[PDB]
């Protein structure tokens, strides 16, 4: 249960890091 | 300036020659061990219950049928500990990604 | 964020027992040596 | 430093506002000695509005005429050392100026004096004193955003540069505003690590100051450390020498002989009740000094009987199961009562269990708020 | 000109958001154009503020300046005033406008000229917009206080919206059609509404909340207080942390509610919550009474607070609250006792017999609350032999719980993981 808490953690941090790269991408390539 | 080092003398004396009668068993009667140590039983009761607090043996008194349940305490599981402490450093970093995502989004 | 517009609208940590009335222990305890 | 204000007349006219204790006529006494003496009209005058007295309008006018006197000189060689004198000597008549405010009660106008003074003034050392003036005055009207902003602005001021002097009166100001505020485990940390250079008597003796951390560790230390920093303490056991009571106190509970500790917990309820920093606390207090006795002696017990309990407390079987019933409903203790056959059993959860159930209610904690960070960012 | 030059500022305000506008527009464009049938929600995100900063000459330079595509759709609006989505979104605002005017008349008229607008656009990325109009009529037939026509309307626009497998128009239609069932009382219609359908699974956060509040209402009233007092907790966490005040203080006090009931006490923390100490004061004097068991302060405080017992509804609860005071006094006599005598109960609960001491024990036993045996040959409650419970499945079942929890967390996180190329 630990290192499944730990994994999903991580993914999550994974994904967040995911939606700001693509929200910067999306708003330099507009501007 | 003697009184007090007499007093501390006896108190130790007094756990050692408990703790020397109280080895060979697991589960004794007070009134068995008082006998052994010729004290009376409300003494060796109160010294008991110190010692028992104090965490000087394991072991757990009953004032009931006048009992003293001595055992083995496991050692406290340090896999559980570890795990506590990484589920506080985890909320930590939760807490970060909060500051990071609810704030640029 | 959004927000539920539709619904109408000490610095300690406080505990149930404190609100408890009762007489000061003080009181108690010279009762309970009273009649013991 | 200098008692401005004195913070003997808060406890005077705090034992005074208080039912079964109005009309001494003692604290009337000494409290109106104190106020004639220091010539405070106003507050003289609150005092009265507030508890409905009767006013001496003699000694009022004699002393509100010595008031505006000295008023009126202040603020004269104020005005000549700003005609003449440089910035320092004005800053030193703006510094006097609040000490007679001070002294005089002036709540308001002695507030916006030592702000104007503090605004002018660059030494460190005065700033700090300027502050220890506002944290007093806050003390002494008991209001806890004056006293928390001055306690911020102290500590900044220290992080910024101070000496060990000054640290150590900002260390026990920070236990005093502590144990206002029912922070009793920071109370007994700052009170312990102070305790070997008291210094700050403006606010209290020595002694006052003892019998207060005493209580404050006890109520906030487990055995260990309590035996180790306070019945080993050098310092509190030469106090506690001299005060016969607290030292009594202290080592009923540390010794387990808990019928002359309950006996020594009701004197020292009815002492922290009439006190003034504590007394909005002694409920709290008693509750849990109950709570640690019963936590001590059922610590090395696995069945033990409401006669032996009684016994062992000096009360009746009745009592005992009635404050055990309360106490064991509300949660603070681990026993179960069986009345049938007198007897409360120990159900104290094993190191295992106790680490599952903390592994279980920490891991809810980080799964809510995953679930929430989860939930929010996935859309 | 003090006032001219206020003007100034609020003229440049005004192109602020108008600026805005044109960004949650493009925003929309952007939307229907690619992939993604989203960021209607990015744009949508801002419509509270927007519609709070809205003004009357604002929207009305608006429709002067705008709607020069095609149609004259600008004489439904100009005289009031004095695409695909573009007109539904700033059409949305301008209706939003008309009600905090307060004219619920022509606010109607207009709703439905939205409304028929979007039956006849069967698109796919409108339904956010749609679910929003929705809502917003909702409210407004509410404000007009007729909320009547609402049930039909909104029970066939829930049939297309679920017969289109949609999630976002679906759980608005389901949270406003709950909504109208509870303001009109119809407990067993939305009961069997609730049996009868489901919940998007993947729903807005605020239409969770909704969902719950209203379906831990409906279990409440229907004797199912245990899954009434989880549903409600949760839609507390759901909510939002720092608005929704009027939502948080309901769940609130419906919540303490079904605790008093279930038999349990209330945090205090709640009560001394700044946000909600003076709304839920009386609530707090329920508690109080309750936990004294005292019936006299139980009636008086009844009495003194029915008022906002009608402004919330709580009163068959409230009498059932009766019945869990007496429920609470004898779950607390078993939780802090192992082997008490029913004389000892009796004694303890002021309850007349210990014969009725046995038959409310009993009924403890039906609720569940004190989880004990009992031996009526001697008279006395034994208390269930507690075991150690670690050498069992329970923390096997708990711990497999929520490592399902988290592989889900991670599946959905790691899937969510998108590439807009």
């Amino acid at each position: 249960y630990l290192a499944s808490l730990i994994r999903s953690v991580v993914a999550l941090h994974n994904l967040i890091n995911n939606k700001i790269a693509n929200r910067d991408a999306e708003k330099k390539e507009g501007q | 300036i003697i009184s007090t080092h007499l007093a501390k003398l006896y108190d130790n004396l007094l756990e050692q020659n408990l703790i020397r009668v109280i080895e060979p068993f697991s589960r004794v009667q007070i009134e068995h061990i008082s006998s052994l140590i010729k004290l009376s039983k409300a003494d060796v009761e109160r010294k008991l219950s110190q010692m028992i607090l104090d965490k000087k043996f394991h072991g757990i008194l009953d004032q009931g049928e006048g009992v003293l349940i001595i055992f083995d305490e496991p050692p406290v599981d340090k896999t559980y500990e570890a795990a506590l402490e990484t589920i506080q450093n985890m909320s930590k970093v939760v807490d970060s990604l909060y500051n990071k995502a609810k704030k640029l989004t | 964020d959004d927000e539920f517009e539709e619904f109408p609208a000490h610095v300690w940590e406080d505990n149930w027992d404190d609100d408890n009335v009762e007489d000061d222990f003080s009181n108690q305890l010279r009762a309970e040596l009273e009649k013991h | 430093l200098p008692k401005n204000p004195d913070l003997r007349i808060a406890q005077l006219r705090f034992l005074l506002s208080l039912p079964e204790h109005r009309g001494d006529a003692a604290v009337r006494d000494e409290l109106m000695a104190a106020v004639r003496d220091n010539n405070m009209a106003p507050y003289y005058e609150a005092l009265c509005k507030s508890l409905d007295w009767q006013i001496d309008v003699d000694l009022l006018n004699k002393m509100k005429k010595a008031n505006e006197d000295e008023l009126k000189r202040l603020d004269e060689e104020l005005e000549d050392a700003e005609k003449n004198l440089g910035e320092s000597e004005i800053r030193d008549a703006m510094m006097a100026k609040a000490e007679y405010l001070c002294r005089i009660g002036d709540k308001e106008g002695a507030l916006t004096a030592f702000r104007k003074t503090y605004d002018k003034t660059v030494a460190l050392g005065h700033r700090l004193d300027i502050v220890f003036y506002l944290l007093r005055i806050g003390l002494f009207y008991m209001d806890n955003d004056l006293i928390t902003r001055n306690t911020e602005k102290a500590k900044s001021l220290i992080e910024e540069g101070g000496d060990w002097d000054r640290r150590n009166r900002l260390k026990v100001y920070q236990g005093l505003y502590c144990v206002a505020i029912r922070d009793f485990k920071q109370a007994a940390e700052l009170f312990l690590d102070t305790v070997s250079t008291f210094t700050s008597y403006e606010l209290m003796d020595y002694k006052t100051f003892v019998t207060y951390t005493v209580y404050v560790s006890m109520i906030a230390l487990e055995r260990p450390d309590l035996r180790e920093k306070v019945i080993k303490g050098a310092e509190i056991l030469e106090v506690l020498h001299s005060l016969p009571a607290v030292r009594q106190y202290l080592f009923s509970l540390y010794e387990c002989r808990y019928s002359v500790f309950f006996q020594s917990l009701a004197v020292v309820e009815q002492e922290m009740k009439k006190d003034w920093l504590f007394a909005p606390h002694y409920r709290y207090y008693v509750r849990e000094m109950r709570i640690h006795a019963y936590s001590q002696l059922l610590e090395s017990y696995r069945s033990l009987t409401l006669g032996y309990m009684a016994e062992a407390f000096g009360v009746g079987v009745e009592f005992i199961d009635q404050e055990l019933s309360r106490f064991i409903a509300a949660g603070r203790l681990h026993c179960k009562i069986d009345k049938v056959n007198e007897i409360v059993e120990t159900n104290r959860p094993d190191s295992k269990n106790w680490q599952y159930q903390e592994t279980i209610k920490k891991g809810d904690l980080l799964l809510n708020r995953v679930q929430k960070l989860s939930r929010v960012i996935n859309m | 000109t003090a006032a001219a030059a206020a003007e100034h500022s609020q003229r440049e305000l005004d192109t602020v958001t108008l600026e805005d506008i044109k960004e949650h527009v493009k925003q929309l464009e952007k939307a229907v154009s690619g992939k993604e049938p989203r960021f209607v929600l990015r744009a949508l995100r801002m419509l509270p503020s927007t519609s709070r900063r809205l003004n009357h000459y604002v929207l009305y330079k608006a429709v002067q300046g705008f709607f020069t595509s095609n149609n004259a759709t600008r004489d439904f609006l100009l005289p009031f005033l004095e695409l695909p989505e573009v007109e539904a979104y700033l059409q949305l605002l301008v209706v939003i406008f008309m009600m905090n005017s307060k004219r619920y008349k022509e606010a109607q008229k207009i709703s439905d000229d939205l409304m028929q607008k979007i039956s006849t656009q069967n698109r796919r990325a409108l339904d956010l917009v749609a679910a929003k109009c929705y809502y917003y009529h909702a409210r407004v037939y509410e404000f007009l206080d007729k909320l009547d026509v609402v049930r039909s309307f909104l029970h066939a626009r829930l049939r297309t919206a679920t017969l289109r497998h949609d999630a976002d128009g679906q759980a608005t239609l389901l949270n406003l059609l709950l909504r109208n069932y509870l303001h009109y009382s119809l407990y067993d219609q939305a009961e069997k509404l609730v049996s009868k359908s489901v919940f998007p699974e993947q729903a807005n956060n605020n239409e969770w909340a909704r969902y719950l509040y209203y379906t831990g209402r409906i279990k409440a009233i229907q004797l199912e207080y245990s899954e009434a007092r989880r549903t409600m907790t949760n839609a507390l966490r759901k909510a939002p942390q720092h608005t929704a005040v009027g939502f948080k203080q309901t769940v609130h006090k419906l919540l303490i509610v079904v605790e008093l009931l279930l038999g349990e006490i209330p945090d205090r923390l709640q009560f001394r919550q700044p946000s909600l100490k003076r709304s839920l004061m009386p609530y707090f004097l329920l508690t109080q009474a309750v936990r004294t068991g005292n019936l006299a302060k139980f009636n008086q405080v009844l009495d003194q607070f029915g008022e906002k017992f009608q402004a919330d509804g709580t009163y068959t609860l409230i009498i059932r609250l009766r019945h869990n005071v007496i429920k609470t006094g004898v779950r607390m006599i078993s939780l802090s006792y192992s082997r008490i005598s029913l004389a000892d109960i009796a004694q303890k609960l002021q309850l007349d017999s210990p014969e009725d001491a046995e038959f409310i024990v009993a009924k403890a036993i039906r609720d569940g609350v004190i989880e004990a045996s009992i031996n009526h040959e001697k008279g006395y409650v034994q208390s269930k032999e507690m075991i150690d419970i670690y050498s069992t499945r329970e923390p096997q079942l708990a711990f497999h719980q929520r490592i399902s929890f988290c592989l889900d967390i991670h599946n959905m996180s790691v899937k969510a993981m998108r590439f807009p190329p």
